[PDB]
DNA sequence: CGTGCTGATTCCCTCCATTCGCTCTGCATAACTATCACTTTCTGGAACTCCATGGTCTCCTAGGTCGCCAGGCCTTTGCTTTGCAGCTTAGAACAGACTCTCTATGCTCCCTCCACCCTCTGTTTCTCCAGGTCCCACATGGGGAGG
DNA sequence: CCTCCCCATGTGGGACCTGGAGAAACAGAGGGTGGAGGGAGCATAGAGAGTCTGTTCTAAGCTGCAAAGCAAAGGCCTGGCGACCTAGGAGACCATGGAGTTCCAGAAAGTGATAGTTATGCAGAGCGAATGGAGGGAATCAGCACG
């Protein structure tokens, strides 16, 4: 009668057989892979939460999200990420 | 040192009785201007509470509160 | 009434209703506008594809056909960028990158 | 060997006794329900094999 | 901004060997790997390698290893190219390229090129070369023998200048590279398409895969304007 | 009652962590340093991991408490949760 | 008999446990250490096993990144010995002093 | 103009409280202001991921006091919890 | 009822009020249970106290009446606590501390 | 434009005046140059990213001490 | 005439430079180089003053920590001299 | 777990130098002040100075000023005084103290004191000796020349044993001290009281301001029940 | 070859005069306080299940100790080379002032988008058992050596 | 030439990993509603960029030389290599008790809305802090003299 705990595991498995179709993964690894995507996730969530706030606004758009990757992340990886957010967001906007 | 301790505990006192009649700020004010013709605003009724202003100034407008803090008390 | 997910709308993998959830009870702003899960999700599945492919590749390179956090070490710290990303995160079970000062050596 | 033989009687007769064909044929041959199980399944496996 | 710096031209009698400079500048030169490739009438452009200066870390092709070696030098800023035991079919420009670690990217900036002379998966272009007008639209189709997963790129080379990229990932552009050209295609099957042509667009055009070990360009098209 | 396990962290343990972090001559009067170190350390982590669990009404330190701990004094840990 | 000449051995360590990814101190006597320390700060308290783990792989990092500090800064000075002044001047600089 | 707000009037009054005699400066005031807009940005996050990490909704002055013990030094941080602790007292005993 | 606040029924010279209107629309949790605004004004007035009660000790110590942002950093970096609380802090126009290695001294 | 010239020679020494050093080598100059180069190229960066966020064309002192906060080094005296 | 011998005026000078608060480079070329380093990210962009003396106590304070760093491993070498290795060695384990 | 050990007694010709060891436990030494307090039969206690193992930074009392000398030694945890010309009005008992650098902090944690034998504001207590029942209400007064912002402690010191510290603050009281004692005011003056007696309670009551540079100790209360 | 008493440079301390930043003074205003309704949220209480001590056995491998010796640290000493101290010239910064003009902030309209809520649905998570496969020891065959 | 023991090997069976067949339960997604956050114009004070002039003030360049760093050499001493013993760690198997989770009740309490009232931010005078200039007196340091 526990209650149930929610990971990645099963969409890091997706990617995983998108990226390297014949390779597996321990369960440590995706421990690790947990781990980081819930890294990522605060560092850019509380990043984007702080310039909503300096600029006095109160929602969290794209926008800040956009300029939360660019300062968080490094050059390139800035880049295509940038790339990879704003062809997601078009692409959800069109259906 | 001497000075302030007497300003400071004057404070406490004249608010405690100024809570209890139910008066506000603004009344004090209004009383001090109708006693002595030298009117107040309600500005500097609380920062003679919370001791915003100078020492100095404590010194000058002092007795007025002293004679409505008696006079208070009479009615 | 209907079928189409958030995250198979936006072609993604990772799951835009739930990165919303997280978002809106994760006490980061009082709103949360519908492109910003999207554009977190994908971010998240950018990160989470380039360090798995650097891992399998890793893993490739050992014959071996599974990842461990060695391989994820390995891809973590052989990267600029990377590195970087995680300069100040401690990986269990990765150890340390093989290198050997050149004074050290013998000659 | 007469065990054995009554064992191998039911090659392509019943390819899948199961527990209710199992439990009737311990008992005639004085032996554990598990082992007879055991018995079988390797048996299948050979037979896959 | 980005400049990759070379030398001149290097005539070598055979047997000994030659340097080559890639001295870079205007970023930072320890986060993107410095690639050479080499050029020859006979068979076009072929990676040979490259050296990542943040560990230094090296990689060659199977037919250039021992022939070609690589090093790098962080405080002044330089890869250095060794070809040792130069033989006839040696004589070829040499180019280095700017291209980060992130495998999406690709060889963005290009160095001059050193012209040295001297005393798998198969690339498939249909189009060796064609003829368009100054208006019409131009297809070019890149089918690749193995899968890549969008990793091809798309590069636009004027005679004796160093290729100019155009498509990276496949679909992106460049930067700085109008919309007129357009990436397209996925797995196997590749195109380029130049939406109407300028006098500018007479040139060949080469598609780079780097999805495996061993990069591997393109045949290259030709195309001549009116 | 546990009482001198500090010297539990022997000279070979402390001779390997060196050998992983690239060290090929070690001094005698390292190993007596390297065990205050990682002690001041280990109180350091352990008493930040003890103010979470306290935190939390419970009796068990948890893994959680740790990440926390270390994510805290910015030593983020991979791998063991969050 | 035969013999290896000093840091013959040393380099082939660094060789083995570079490579080799486990945890390079025992683990009850790492785990008695840690009870120990945690009973000056809560009586009677009772760690997971997971949470010694995460604090083993925590501590072994920690040692070990000091350790490649120490060894920059005994290469600094000219010298393949690493020293406890080695240890204080990596702290130092790190601000873990 | 637009009346932006700061912790002046209240540095102020607890310098003359502390030192009657001893002014300060418009630069020092400025120091002082972002070191409690620090201050308060460190205690309340520290906070917000103590109510976050026990399923918690709410702040109360455990999470506070639990967050002081974490950010401040040791006799910093037992100073700073018996004021708060004194002053929730006395704000509880008198309404 | 005359209004009276909530720092004079604590006890305290920072704003109560303030505390809880910044710990509201600061976006740190779902509510303010009225108790941590007090212990918090409570904390920071100590913090306050204590600094500018060190900082007018080293300007009385200077035979300077004022407190500048100098007096401010020869308070903070002399204290212990105080330097490891503020470790990554940089305070403008204070300088750093009087000290001079001892093997660059003469003899 | 050049002007990391104008970080002269006596200037760079001062700094190290300040910081307690007695002797310094001809080379330090450069290498400190391009220390203070890569340091306000790494906060200006971030700064800049903080003005274009706002829609504004000016930096103000508040991007910043944003971005010096961002990467640990915490500005005092400037709001 | 007189003459001081050397690392006199040296210790003077840091015992000076450690006694004051005033920042130690020049406005005017500390702006241009600001001014100069933000061209590469926006084409045309506008300061305030305000902005430029945080850059400037930020720059000075960050240099000034790092030269005490530079100071501790050159004395570590058995030095009083520091070289650009002991800027390189203080920013290696500073993790720069 | 905080202990302060000293040396044995110390038999000293005059005219000699003699240390004074104060090897520390428990506690991060390097973040609290050592302070020295001398106590003689006829002086009560006096304070002398203190050491900083931060930053080794001393503060001496003006009678004590070059007569005392303070140094730290950060390896072995350990404070050391010298006493330099050594007057006949020597023979006393050294407690060394540790005390945060905190100002509501005070000497907490006491050593047990060396005898060495030779071979401002000003605290009044105003009883100097009372008798009191097993069950009787003591209160004793501190009042002091000049004002203090609360800066106050209240101390017990047990014949032939060091002193034991009761209040803090002129209120808070100290770490497992029971709640019957209880200090009281502020400004000028104090009150300490002692609720309810035991046969514990027989000792000497001391009263310390420490909101000034120097540091002024009371004349003290001798309590003795039945 | 060892201090030693003039001489020079710098640093600290005193006495005027702003003067410019501070403290203080007055007014509008918005925000903080009171009071009432109402919807959470924690605080005991009882059940429970589950997991972390805590001890026992073996064995066997890593730790402690001892010998020994080679090379690495330490010290010395001479040599070079390279910053530091000081002086002179000039060019660059700092300060004060005025233009402008372009930017940032404020006010209004209003509108679009996002929160709230119900419903239904496809998605996510947690085990559980049959099946396949791997290792492992046991029974059997055949070869080599002894009498 | 006959007989007994040992090694290679086939194979039956137990244990481990996987995948399917469910399995179900939280929750994502659509659609209607409305209200408010923020675009889009529209104006405008103001401040930042630009230019200009003037005055010092510091930096750039060069010279002399001392003292710091560096490299060669020898002593020695200590840390690594190797071997023998042995003891404690590691792995597994239990027992348990006390700890952390869950559900129910509801009393406390935190939020929202409205009124008001007050204390706080902003604009502007009076003033005392201190900063620089002139002067004096002492701390410190580094080159010829007498012994």
């Amino acid at each position: 009668k526990r209650s149930r705990k929610e990971s990645y595991s099963i969409y890091v498995y997706k990617v995983l057989k998108q990226v390297h179709p014949d390779t597996g993964i321990s369960s440590k690894a995706m421990g690790i892979m947990n781990s980081f995507v819930n890294d990522i996730f605060e560092r850019i969530a509380g990043e984007a939460s702080r310039l909503a706030h300096y600029n006095k606004r109160s929602t969290i758009t794209s926008r800040e999200i956009q300029t939360a990757v660019r300062l968080l992340l490094p050059g390139e990886l800035a880049k295509h990420a940038v790339s990879e957010g704003t062809k997601a967001v078009t692409k959800y906007t069109s259906s | 040192k001497a000075l302030q301790k007497e300003l400071e505990q004057f404070a406490k006192l004249l608010k405690q009785k100024r809570i209890t009649l139910g008066y506000t700020q603004a009344d004090v004010g209004l009383t001090l201007g109708v006693l002595f013709g030298k009117v107040f605003s309600q500005t500097t009724i609380c920062r003679f509470e919370a001791l915003q202003l100078s020492f100095k100034n404590m010194c000058k407008l002092r007795p007025l509160l002293q004679k409505w803090v008696e006079e208070a008390d009479n009615n | 009434a209907k079928a189409k997910s958030r995250s198979s709308r936006a072609g993604l993998q990772f799951p835009v209703g739930r990165v919303h959830r997280l978002l809106r009870k994760g006490n980061y702003a009082e709103r949360v506008g519908a492109g910003a899960p999207v554009y977190m999700a994908a971010v998240l599945e950018y990160l989470t594809a380039e360090i798995l492919e650097l891992a399998g590749n890793a893993a490739r390179d050992n014959k071996k056909t599974r990842i461990i956090p060695r391989h994820l070490q390995l891809a973590i710290r052989n990267d600029e960028e990377l590195n970087k990303l995680l300069g100040k995160v401690t990986i269990a079970q990765g150890g340390v990158l093989p290198n050997i000062q050149a004074v050290l050596l013998p000659k | 060997n007469r065990v054995r033989g009554n064992l191998e009687n039911l090659f392509l007769q019943c390819p899948k006794p199961t527990l209710q064909q199992i439990s009737h044929i311990a008992q005639q041959l004085g032996l554990e329900k598990d082992v007879v199980r055991v018995w079988f399944c390797n048996r299948r496996q050979k037979g896959k094999r | 901004e980005v400049q990759l710096q070379q030398s001149g031209p290097e005539l070598v009698e055979p047997g000994t060997s030659v340097k080559m400079p890639c001295k870079a500048s205007g970023y930072t030169f320890t986060s993107y790997t410095i690639q050479w490739v080499k050029q020859t009438p006979r068979q076009g452009l072929e990676w040979i390698g490259y050296i990542y200066p943040y560990n230094a870390g090296t990689k060659y092709n199977e037919k250039f290893k021992g022939k070609a070696t690589l090093t790098s030098d962080k405080s002044s800023s330089t890869v250095y190219m060794e070809l040792s035991s130069l033989t006839s079919e040696d004589s070829a420009v040499y180019y280095c390229a700017r291209k980060s670690s992130r495998l999406r990217s690709t060889l963005d900036y290009w160095g001059q090129g050193t012209s040295v002379t001297v005393s798998d998966i198969k690339m498939t272009q249909s189009p060796s070369s064609m003829h368009a007008s100054l208006g019409e639209r131009v297809t070019i189709t890149c089918k690749a023998s193995q899968d890549i997963r969008s990793y091809l790129s798309w590069y636009q080379q004027k005679p004796w200048k160093s290729p100019k990229t155009l498509i990276y990932y496949a679909t992106s552009l460049a930067d700085g590279v109008p919309s007129r050209f357009s990436g397209s295609g996925s797995g196997q099957d590749f195109s380029l398409t130049i939406n109407n042509l300028e006098s500018d667009d007479t040139a060949t055009y080469y598609c780079l895969q780097h999805g495996e070990s061993p990069y591997t360009f393109g045949s290259g098209t030709k195309l001549e304007i009116k | 009652v546990l009482r001198d396990n500090i010297q539990g962290i022997t000279k070979p343990a402390i001779r390997r962590l060196a050998r992983r972090g690239g060290v090929k001559r070690i001094s005698g009067l390292i190993y007596e340093e390297t065990r205050g170190v990682l002690k001041v350390f280990l109180e350091n982590v352990i008493r930040d991991a003890v103010t979470y669990t306290e935190h939390a009404k419970r009796k068990t330190v948890t893994a959680m408490d740790v990440v926390y701990a270390l994510k805290r004094q910015g030593r983020t840990l991979y791998g063991f949760g969050g | 008999p035969h013999r290896y000449r000093p840091g013959t051995v040393a380099l082939r360590e660094i060789r083995r446990y570079q490579k080799s990814t486990e945890l390079l101190i025992r683990k009850l006597p790492f785990q008695r250490l840690v009870r120990e320390i945690a009973q000056d700060f809560k009586t009677d308290l009772r760690f997971q096993s997971s949470a010694v783990m995460a604090l083993q792989e925590a501590c072994e990092a920690y040692l070990v990144g000091l350790f490649e500090d120490t060894n920059l800064c005994a290469i600094h000075a000219k010298r393949v010995t690493i020293m406890p002044k080695d240890i204080q001047l990596a702290r130092r600089i790190r601000g873990e002093r």
